[PDB]
Formats: C-alpha cells, sequence, structure tokens
C-alpha cells in the first residue's frame, strides 16, 4: 500500500488545471480579522486550510497540525507575463512568423536538426547548442517561408516589455509595444509538431500557459503568521503580496467594467504586472525590490527557494542525530577485532528498542524490574497501544507482571549488541564500521589495536562517534555489511589494512628469531593467554643443559596456522642472498622436500611454511603487516573471514604476551657508536665540505659549465645539494654498517615495526642538509642567512647543512636552520590537508551516482552507459589478489600441493 | 632576520602557523623621540638639504625615518661619527643608523 | 608604476584612475621639464627614459590644465573652481599626507615623487634587487600605546560632533541671554561623557 516516487516530471501547469486543482476562488483581500479568526473569501480562508488552533478545515475536515493544507486560485482580469519565462517568451517570438506562428524554417533544416535533436537529447549542454543555434538561424530569417509575410523585429526591455519594431508608411522605426494578449495570441498558434525544435514538450508546457492567466494561491500552511512577541499575528510576505494582488485585480476589473480609459487600464495592467513579478521574483533583475511594513525588501516565492538554508542546500546538512555518544578512546588487546568497550554510564543512555516476544520475555522482565538505575535496567516501555511510560521507581514492580507478547521495552545496551564507530575527519569507506558492545567500567571507547590503521588513529587524546542502530532493518545491515570482519582487506589497493602494527611485529620477530627457546611454563602460559586450544604440548625441541626441557619459537608459532597452509617468501630481513637462493633451489627442485634439509639451510630471512609448520624464516611486516601481509591474505582468501579473525586475535596476544615477558627497551646506548666509526664520519664530512669549497672556487674563478636547464647559480646549486645529499648517504651507510642487529632500535627499524633508517642514521651519525621548497637556505639578510656568516658566502656550512647529529647536539645556528626545515613542514602538512580535501569532495560530488547493474554495466545517472563489464573484467578491487583477476601461479602451486601430498 | 627577536619554535599548530608568533627573551621593543630634534642633529652633523641641492652619484642620499632630508658625502664618516656619539651618551640609544655601499 | 611600454604612472587612492606621471609632477608646482627630471637624478639612462616620458606627455599640460584634468578624473563639479578645489584637495590630503597637507606641502612632495619613480627605474633597469617584505626592517609593530591613540582619536572626534551639536541646539532654543550670561555652565552643561566612555569600552 506504500509505494515509492520513481521519477518526477516538470512541466508548465494549464490554467484548466489551476481552475480544476483549486478550491476557493480568492476574491476579497482579507487578514486574520480581529478575532484572529478565517474570514470567508479571504487570503487565508477555510477551504485553504486551517493553521490557528480550535477549527476545521473546510475543504478536508483536519484540525491545524493534521490538515495539510489545499490551494486556491485568482482570476486575473488582464494575461500577465511569467517573469521567469520572459527570455523563453522573447525567443520564441523572434522565431516564429507573426501570421502563421509556425517555425521559419526550411523543412530539410528542420529534418536535420530534429535528428540531431533525437541524438542529443540526454546532453543537457549540446542540446542548449542546438537550441540556440535554432533560434539563431530563424531570427536571422526576415520572410516567413510559408506565409511570406514580412516579420517585423521583435525588441525586448527587461523584465517584461516586449517591443515590435515597425516601419511606417514613411520607413521610419517606430517600437510597438506588445501587449500580453497579443503574445498569447501569437503563442496559440504555433503547432505541436514545431515544439521540440523550438525547445518544448507538446504536453507538459504549451507556450500559451507561460503567459499567466490563473495565479494560483499557496496554503496557509505555506505561507503560515509567525505572530509576534506582542501577540501581533507577523503575517507572511506572500500573504501581503498577494492582499496587493487581489486589491489591484479588483481595481482593474472595476475599471474596465466601467468603461475607463486606456491609459488607465495600462497604468493598472503594468501596476498588476509589476506586483506579479515582485510576488514571484523580488530580486528580478530590472525590477525595484518591494519594500516590507519596515522598509526591507520582501522574502518572496524565488528567496524562499534560492536559500543555502532553505528547502534546496539546507535540507542535507550535518546536526545531533539521536543516540550517539563521543568520547576519547583508550587502547586494549584483550578484546576481539570486531568489539568495542563501552563505558557503564554510555550504556545507561544509548537504549534500544526491543520488542518482546515469547524466547525473551523473562529477560525483558528482569531488565524492566532492574529499574533505569541497575545496569542490566530500561529507561522507557510502551504498550501494544502505542504509550509510553518511564519505569522509574512507582510502577517498577508493576508493568512487568503486565508486561507480554506485543509490547517494547527501551533495554539498556548490553554485550552483544551491533554499534557503529565513527572517526573524523571520515575520508575513505572503513571510517565507519560495526562494532559488537562489550561494558567495561570506566568512561572511554575501548578499541583494540588491529583496528588503529584503517581508523588512523592514535591513542593521545582522540575522540571518536558510536551511533545506535533503532530499527531491525538497521541493525541487520550493520551486522551484516559493516562489521570489522569483513573489511580486512583494503577496496584501494586489494590487500589487507588490518593487521599488527608496533608490538605484533616486533614480538613476532622476538618469539620467531633464530636461537629463540622458550621453557615449559612460559609455553604453557603464552598459549593459555593466546587462547588456543591445546590440551597437550608437542614434542621438546632441544634440552637445556640441567635437564629440563626447552621448545623453540618456530613450533609455537606453528601452533596457529592452519593444518594445510603452504608458501614460502622473502622477507624484509634478507641480506645475504646466496641463502636465499640455496633455499629457493631446493623448495623449486622438489616442491616438498623432507623438513630435515631444510633445518640444515635454514635462514630468518626466508620464510618458509610446510603443512602449517614453519621451517624457516621470521616473522617480520610482510608476515600480517598493514600492507603486503603475505599470511593474513592467504588465510583471508582460503579459509574465510572467521578463521582470519581467530588467527589474528590470537596471534595479537601470543606475540603481546612474549614481548611483555621478555623484556624490549630502548636507551640512550642504542645510537653510540665506536670511535672508527665516528672518524669515518668526521673524514667524510671533511672531504664533502672540501669538494663544496672547490666547487665554489670554480664558480668564482668562472671555471663552470652551465647545463642548458640551469644558470651559472643554478648549475652550482645543483651540484652543491648532489654532493651534500650523497655525503648524507654514505655517513649514513657507514652507521647502519657499524650498528648490530642485537640492538633494539636496529631490530624495531629492520624489521619495519617503526621507523626508518634515516631516523637512525639522523640520531646517530650526521642531520644533514636543511632545504625550504626544494632549495637551498637563501632567506635572511643582505647576502647571507644569518648575521654571523661573512657576507656573500656559498659554503656548504653557512646555508643550511648541519654537521651534529642529534646525539651529539646542535650549534645554535645549526638549531635555526633545523627549525627553518621544521617550520616549512608543518605549514605543508597544514595546507594539504585544505588541498585534498577540496579535490576528493570534488570527485565525490562527480562520481557520486554510478552504480553496477544487474547485468554488469554501469550507467550514469542520466541514463548513459559509462561502462560495459565494470573493470573491463568484472573483478571487485576488494576480491583481486594485488591488482590481478586470479593468481594462477598460486593456484597451480596450492592444488598441485594438496594432491600430490 | 628573526634571530634574537622572534622565537623560532614556539607556534600554534594549523591554520595559524606562522602567522602567529612570540617575543623572544632578548627581544626589546623602541618607542619614539622627538623626531625634530634628530632633524636639528643630522642637519647640524653637516647634511646640506635636499632645498640647496640635488643628489649626485658621488653623493649620499640621506633618509630619516624614511624620508629624504639632504646630501652628503663620505657617508661612512657620518655613520661612524653618529655611532660614537650615541655611545658616548651625547644622544639617546633609540637612534640606530645603517648605510649600503650598493 | 612603469607600464610595459616604459611610461611612468601614479596611483592616488581617491582618484579612481591611474595619472602620467609628469601631469603629477607638473600639478605639484614642478613645471620645467628639466627642472622634473633633475628631481629624479642625472643618470643618462634615466634621464633619456624621462625624455621618452615627456614626449609621451607631449607638452599637453605645462603650467597649468593639468588640475582641470584631474578635476575630469575625481567627478568633476562643472565648475571651474569646484574642480580647482576637488583637484587640490586630492592632491593635497591624498598625495602623501605624510609630508603635510598645506598647500605648500606640494614642492616637497615632488621630490618624494621623483625619488620613487627613480626607484622603480632602477628596478626596471636591475640596477637593485626586490624588497623583501618579511625582512624586519621593513616591518613595525602597533603596540598598545598607538591602538589606544587611535581608538580615543575617534572616540574624541564623535564626542566633538556631539558637542558642537548640543551647543548648537541648547542655543537655537533657549536664545541669546542664557549662553553669554553664564558661559561656564552652558559649557559644562553640554558634555555627555557616555558617548566616549562607551564607544572606548564597547571597542
Ligand atoms: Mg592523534
Ligand atoms: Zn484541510
Ligand atoms: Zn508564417
Amino acid at each position: 500500500m506504500k509505494k515509492v516516487i520513481g521519477s518526477i516530471e516538470f512541466g508548465i501547469l494549464s490554467p484548466q488545471e489551476i481552475r480544476k486543482m483549486s478550491a476557493v476562488e480568492v476574491t476579497v483581500p482579507d487578514t486574520y480579522d480581529d478575532d484572529g479568526y478565517p474570514i470567508e473569501g479571504g487570503v487565508m480562508d477555510k477551504r485553504m486550510g486551517v493553521i490557528d488552533p480550535g477549527l476545521r478545515c473546510e475543504t478536508c475536515g483536519g484540525r491545524a497540525g493534521e490538515c495539510p493544507g489545499h490551494f486556491g486560485h485568482i482570476e486575473l482580469a488582464r494575461p500577465v507575463i511569467h517573469v521567469g519565462f520572459a527570455k523563453t517568451i522573447y525567443r520564441i517570438l523572434e522565431s516564429t512568423c507573426r501570421e502563421c506562428g509556425r517555425i521559419k524554417l526550411t523543412d530539410e533544416e528542420i529534418e536535420e536538426y530534429m535528428k540531431k535533436i533525437e541524438l542529443a537529447r540526454n546532453r543537457r549542454s549540446e542540446f542548449n547548442e542546438i537550441i540556440k543555434e535554432i533560434h539563431k538561424k530563424a531570427k536571422e530569417r526576415m520572410v516567413c517561408p510559408h506565409c511570406g509575410a514580412p516579420q517585423y523585429p521583435i525588441k525586448f526591455e527587461k523584465p517584461t516589455i516586449y517591443w515590435e519594431i515597425r516601419k511606417d508608411e514613411q520607413g521610419n522605426e517606430y517600437r510597438h509595444r506588445l501587449m500580453p494578449t497579443e503574445v498569447r495570441d501569437w503563442l496559440e498558434k504555433i503547432p505541436d509538431k514545431d515544439l521540440p525544435l523550438l525547445g518544448l514538450d507538446p504536453e507538459k508546457s504549451r507556450p500559451e500557459w507561460m503567459v499567466l492567466t490563473v495565479l494560483p494561491v499557496p496554503p496557509v500552511t505555506a505561507r503560515p503568521s509567525i505572530t509576534l512577541e506582542t501577540g501581533i499575528r507577523a503575517e507572511d510576505d506572500l500573504t501581503h503580496k498577494l492582499v496587493d494582488i487581489i486589491r489591484i485585480n479588483n481595481r482593474l476589473k472595476q475599471n474596465i467594467e466601467a468603461g475607463a480609459p486606456q491609459l488607465i487600464i495600462e497604468d493598472l495592467w503594468d501596476l498588476l504586472q509589476y506586483h506579479v513579478t515582485t510576488y514571484i521574483n523580488n530580486e528580478a533583475p530590472g525590477v525595484p525590490p518591494a519594500k516590507h511594513k519596515s522598509g526591507r525588501p520582501l522574502k518572496t516565492l524565488a528567496q524562499r527557494l534560492k536559500g543555502k538554508e532553505g528547502r534546496f542546500r539546507g535540507n542535507l546538512s550535518g546536526k545531533r542525530v539521536n543516540f550517539s555518544a563521543r568520547t576519547v578512546i583508550s587502547p586494549d588487546p584483550m578484546i576481539s577485532i570486531n568489539e568495542v568497550g563501552v563505558p557503564v554510564e554510555v550504556a545507561m543512555e544509548l537504549t534500544v528498542p526491543e520488542k518482546v516476544t515469547e524466547f525473551n520475555i523473562e529477560r525483558l522482565r528482569k531488565m524492566v524490574l532492574n529499574g533505569p538505575d541497575k545496569y542490566p535496567g530500561a529507561n522507557y516501555v510502551i504498550d501494544p497501544e502505542g504509550r509510553r511510560r518511564r519505569i522509574m521507581d512507582s510502577n517498577k514492580e508493576t508493568l512487568a507482571n503486565q508486561l507480554d507478547i506485543g509490547w517494547t521495552v527501551e533495554r539498556h545496551l548490553m554485550d552483544g549488541d551491533i554499534v557503529l564507530f565513527n572517526r573524523q575527519p571520515s575520508l575513505h569507506r572503513m571510517s565507519i564500521m560495526a562494532h559488537r558492545v562489550r561494558v567495561m567500567p570506566y568512561r572511554t571507547f575501548r578499541l583494540n589495536l588491529a583496528v588503529c590503521p584503517p581508523y588512523n588513529a592514535d591513542f593521545d587524546g582522540d575522540e571518536m562517534n558510536l551511533h545506535v542502530p533503532q530499527t531491525e532493518e538497521a541493525q541487520a545491515e550493520a551486522r551484516i555489511l559493516m562489521e570489522v570482519q569483513n573489511h580486512i582487506i583494503s577496496p584501494r589497493y586489494g590487500g589487507p589494512i588490518i593487521g599488527g602494527i608496533q608490538d605484533h611485529i616486533s614480538g613476532g620477530y622476538l618469539l620467531t628469531r633464530e636461537g629463540a627457546y622458550f621453557t615449559r611454563d612460559e609455553v604453557e602460559q603464552m598459549l593459555m593467554f593466546a587462547g588456543v586450544d591445546i590440551t597437550e604440548l608437542p614434542e621438546p625441541d632441544k634440552y637445556d643443559e640441567n635437564g629440563n626441557p626447552l621448545w623453540s619459537g618456530k613450533t609455537i608459532f606453528s601452533l596457529l596456522l592452519p593444518e594445510d597452509l603452504t608458501v614460502w617468501y622473502r622477507n624484509k630481513l634478507c641480506d645475504e642472498p646466496e641463502r636465499c637462493e640455496a633455499l629457493e633451489k631446493l623448495i623449486e627442485e622438489k616442491l616438498m622436500p623432507d623438513p630435515e634439509e631444510v633445518r640444515k639451510l635454514a635462514y630468518d630471512g626466508f620464510v618458509y611454511i610446510q603443512n602449517g609448520k614453519l621451517l624457516s624464516g621470521a616473522i617480520d611486516k610482510k608476515a600480517y603487516g598493514r600492507e603486503d601481509g603475505i599470511i593474513l591474505d592467504l588465510i583471508v582468501r582460503e579459509y574465510g573471514v572467521e578463521r582470519a579473525r581467530q588467527f589474528l586475535d590470537q596471534v595479537t596476544k601470543l606475540t603481546i604476551w612474549v614481548i611483555t615477558h621478555k623484556g624490549f627497551t630502548t636507551g640512550i646506548d642504542d645510537e653510540d657508536l665506536p670511535e672508527e666509526a665516528r672518524d669515518r664520519i668526521r673524514e667524510i664530512i671533511r672531504e664533502a665540505e672540501e669538494r663544496v669549497n672547490k666547487l665554489i672556487e670554480a664558480y668564482k674563478r668562472g671555471e663552470l659549465e652551465p647545463l642548458p636547464g640551469k644558470s651559472l647559480e643554478d648549475t652550482l646549486e645543483s651540484l652543491i645539494m648532489a654532493v651534500l645529499a650523497e655525503a648524507r648517504d654514505n655517513a649514513g651507510a657507514v652507521a647502519e654498517k657499524y650498528l648490530g642487529m642485537d640492538n633494539h632500535t636496529v631490530i624495531m627499524a629492520k624489521t619495519g615495526a617503526r621507523g626508518k633508517i634515516l631516523n637512525i642514521t639522523q640520531m646517530a651519525a650526521l642531520l644533514g642538509q636543511q632545504s625550504i621548497r626544494g632549495k637551498r637556505l637563501y632567506r635572511g639578510f643582505r647576502g647571507r642567512v644569518l648575521s654571523h656568516f661573512k657576507p656573500g658566502d656559498l659554503g656548504a656550512r653557512a646555508k643550511g647543512f648541519v654537521v651534529n647529529s642529534y646525539k651529539s647536539g646542535l650549534t645554535p645556528q645549526e638549531y635555526f636552520f633545523h627549525a627553518m626545515g621544521g617550520r616549512e613542514g608543518l605549514v605543508d602538512t597544514a595546507v594539504r590537508t585544505a588541498q585534498s580535501g577540496y579535490m576528493q569532495r570534488r570527485l565525490i560530488n562527480a562520481l557520486q551516482d554510478l552504480k553496477v547493474e544487474y547485468d554488469g554495466t554501469v550507467r550514469s545517472p542520466e541514463g548513459i552507459i559509462v561502462q560495459f563489464k565494470y573493470g573491463e573484467d568484472g573483478v571487485d578491487p576488494m576480491k583481486s589478489w594485488r591488482g590481478k583477476t586470479v593468481d594462477v601461479d598460486r593456484i597451480i602451486v596450492r592444488t598441485l600441493l594438496k594432491m600430490r601430498g | 632576520t628573526h634571530w634574537g627577536r622572534i622565537c623560532p619554535t614556539e607556534t600554534p599548530e594549523g591554520p595559524n602557523c606562522g602567522l602567529v608568533k612570540n617575543l623572544a627573551l632578548m627581544a626589546q621593543i623602541t618607542t619614539a623621540v622627538p623626531e625634530e630634534e634628530i632633524r636639528e642633529y643630522l642637519m647640524s652633523l653637516g647634511i646640506v638639504p635636499i632645498e640647496v641641492r640635488r643628489p649626485d652619484p658621488t653623493l649620499w642620499r640621506v633618509y630619516l625615518n624614511g624620508v629624504l632630508i639632504g646630501t652628503i658625502e663620505d657617508g661612512k664618516a657620518l655613520v661612524q661619527r653618529i655611532r660614537q656619539d650615541r655611545r658616548s651618551g651625547k644622544i639617546s640609544d633609540v637612534i640606530n643608523v645603517a648605510y649600503y655601499e650598493d | 608604476e612603469r607600464r610595459k611600454d616604459g611610461i611612468l604612472y601614479v596611483d592616488i587612492p581617491n582618484v579612481p584612475k591611474p595619472v602620467k606621471f609628469v601631469y603629477v609632477m607638473r600639478a605639484l608646482g614642478l613645471e620645467r621639464d628639466k627642472d622634473i627630471v633633475e628631481a629624479v637624478g642625472n643618470d643618462p639612462e634615466v634621464q633619456q627614459i624621462m625624455f621618452d616620458n615627456l614626449e609621451d606627455a607631449s607638452d599637453i599640460t605645462t603650467q597649468q590644465e593639468a588640475l582641470e584634468f584631474i578635476g575630469k578624473l575625481v567627478a568633476p563639479g562643472q565648475a571651474r573652481e569646484y574642480r580647482l578645489k576637488r583637484a587640490e584637495y586630492v592632491i593635497d590630503n591624498n598625495l602623501l599626507p605624510h609630508m603635510g597637507v598645506s598647500p605648500e606641502d606640494r614642492i616637497k612632495k615632488a621630490y618624494y615623487l621623483g625619488m620613487m619613480a627613480l626607484k622603480v627605474i632602477e628596478l626596471s633597469l636591475g640596477r637593485r634587487p626586490e624588497d623583501d617584505k618579511d625582512h624586519y626592517a621593513n616591518k613595525r609593530l602597533r603596540l598598545a600605546g598607538d591602538l589606544l591613540k587611535d581608538l580615543f582619536r575617534v572616540a574624541f572626534s564623535q564626542l566633538v560632533k556631539d558637542i558642537q551639536y548640543q551647543m548648537t541646539k541648547t542655543y537655537q532654543r533657549k536664545g541669546d541671554k542664557y549662553t553669554f550670561g553664564n558661559i561656564h555652565r552652558f559649557i559644562r552643561n553640554s558634555i555627555r561623557p557616555d558617548v566616549l566612555t562607551e564607544r572606548i569600552e564597547h571597542a
């Protein structure tokens, strides 16, 4: 019984429609009356609808607040030109014969233009161009091809005055004003077949209807009297304009019926036209804006729509939606990735409506007995009829014994309910996801750490919002479409986006590091902590000196992987490619070598898993990191989403336990270098400075070759920058060479958990050149940056090259240069946000309508076909492996291993 | 040129970055001395006013608070004399003098 | 400004449109072409540049009619005296007002215009570089003292206007015998300090 508007076609109303659609013929300019009652025949009649309280509508019989209002019409004495259609009318007049009214065009031209219009229907711009071309062609013509009668030029005077420049018997050109009746007579004779070329539809917009003969009156609800603080019924501007229209119409009619002279009839006609134009649009060009009773321009129909806060552009907005909360977030890895911790106070306010049935009557009875204070309680109960009551304490004991099927209880949030989670600014799709509630004390939205990357959140004061869907359909949509599990693989690049970040990588490396063994106590404790379901330990690997059994980390990790997973790849720790070559040789030769042989050839740079057993390699970013998560991707794409969630939720806790109870830290001595490395760095710096000075001298004495792209100075600057960058790279290479892998900072950098090699270089060896907008520092005094350098100096030290690392400490000039660099970085960060936001807004406004049809095609909102078989292959980027439609190599290897095993 | 006058680090983050600054600890902001006393001083130093002569390629142009007031020769000697008088206590410390050889 | 053709122009804030440079110098009483050239320097290329500029002026205005032309730009009042007064007003109170507003100050403003034109010419020829707008030699700080000075100036102007209006109204509604009978109370009873107090406070 409830249908959905499938389309809206716009047209021009006909006078007959306005007459029959309307109910009351407004004739008397009557206001609200002294007693605030609707006067008969007034602007606010009772057939128009009632907004005043305590009376019934005449037409529908509805009380104020339930009567939608009804339309009325005004019978104009003389035709009036609509302001909006004035330009269209003028264009039409220049294209049709004065006598026949047909289009002044040859039949062949008509056929050609009709074909072109049929082809370019959809494209609005091309349609307008064709219309303008036809208008120009017709207007340029002088003799009607059908009648041969002359067509005196028509001149348009803004806003609604038309002049026909006619030639007298003496040849003088005089302007003859076209009265609206003449325009109507001209427009009526235009046949239907000529309308499509003229830019019209002969079923919804006829040219005769552009000139108004009947003016509809909006209902009282559309023009309500907002009243005033004093009680004065502050009227609507539309009401005042309608009153003036009625007065002028009656005056014009009575003078017409009294045989008045033509001049006064013309005066009243023009007054009516001006009033109508200012009522439709009070800001129409060439129209004096009508003043309110206070002397301000009246807001009219045009102004009521073209407002940023009006119906257009105003309904779309962001306001305080119901059932929402906002607070800071704190981390906790003890909950599953698809769970969120909610404070008790929030849970006691964001109620969710639940209808009581046979299988949940007792739970709701207990909840309503708890009242609105105990946590598992309710705040409102709705009877089957529809009244709402607050539980409180007076009637807490009742409303439970009288609660049966058909009631509705607004219980508090409980564990398992579905809830959305948002972080602003919301950039991509993953910024809103659905979580499961887990009510815990204190006041913070607890969030699992593996879910941080998609949200792009850090626990340094960031705030998040959650919304609680109310209806069952919304809850089902959130649960099935929006859960965190389904969004492991990012739609952008087809790889994972949920995975370990900082400890989940470093601790994994510590666990799987070569030569790492654990005692029985640690093994049992970490397995129980991770939640892994086990009941007997595997066979010990290697015995302690005093006789205690030991277990290598690789087997413990292998206890998590599925029973038939098999994969091999090269991680980021590969520094001796020969060993990787040997392992690849063996694996490719056999496809299933005996695990004993692999043990002798094991190397932590080459991960190899056979039937769920980790035989070689170590865990790093490429295992289950933010991107390139080979193992996590394999689990997602081969064992289903639930298995992937379980694997992530176990490996996270296991790695956290091992890093917590194994010890991980960093001190000031993590970037202490031996004396030889310091001497090497010092001599590198000195040599680079010497070369720079040599370049400067060569430039000074005219010995320089300017490449075509640059002048002498620009070439000099390019050479200097290249030399300094190469020197910094050499120093970094030396520092990296002398820093061992056992160093914790080096571990963090190499595994990719956090930081880059450049950070170690800057902190230990050398900071390097400082630049602004890709150029050497130059903005300062005349010829020098600081005041402590000789003017006209281009040496490396004097233009932003700093030679002290963070450990050694910066001299004041170096400190100032570093400040310049940091300020530039901050400014760039500040501006790029706005620029990217603008670009994204443009792209979304352009592309947010495209969708995949049921036949695989992608169609524009106006019906144009944009793409057959979306993506030219039909593969969702999420489902794609890494861009490839099907990774047939993995398929071949996996099937061969499964069936040959 | 912000060295010693504007703190190079303390600045808000966001739209106001760089546009809002804080004075350095050694910074000192000056007030104004009566300008006609200073003008009388430079005139006594021997700068012939612009009404009696015109700028020439071999003449130095003297500006006071940005307005040309006369011409002189050997501007270096003039600025040396003014500085010596400033640190001899003859005139106030508000006066600052610089010359451009270019 | 120096256009791409080499012809100089001056942009007065009140005058809606730029004026040619030699016209402006002649309006300030500097009429001699030799003196106009001398006021900007003696470098021969600069001399030739201004020879071209005065040739562009074509001696259309030599002593007068420059003020009349300016009056043509600045809302001509259709009267010789009206155009003359408008031209001299915008000349005195909008061409370097820091040099003074008396008609005598025009001859002094001529030299400043000349040195500005010399700066523009030197920049055109590359003899001097651009001026760095961020250099603190070119920046000043508006302290609390001068801001208070400006606010107090505005408030005091308002108070003076109110004083004049109140004095005029009281005289016209009471007659001569009261005003000059005892001027002290007459002056004292027209102050209305609340205008000043509320203006400064709300600012
Ligand atoms: Mg943050
Ligand atoms: Zn009704
Ligand atoms: Zn015809």
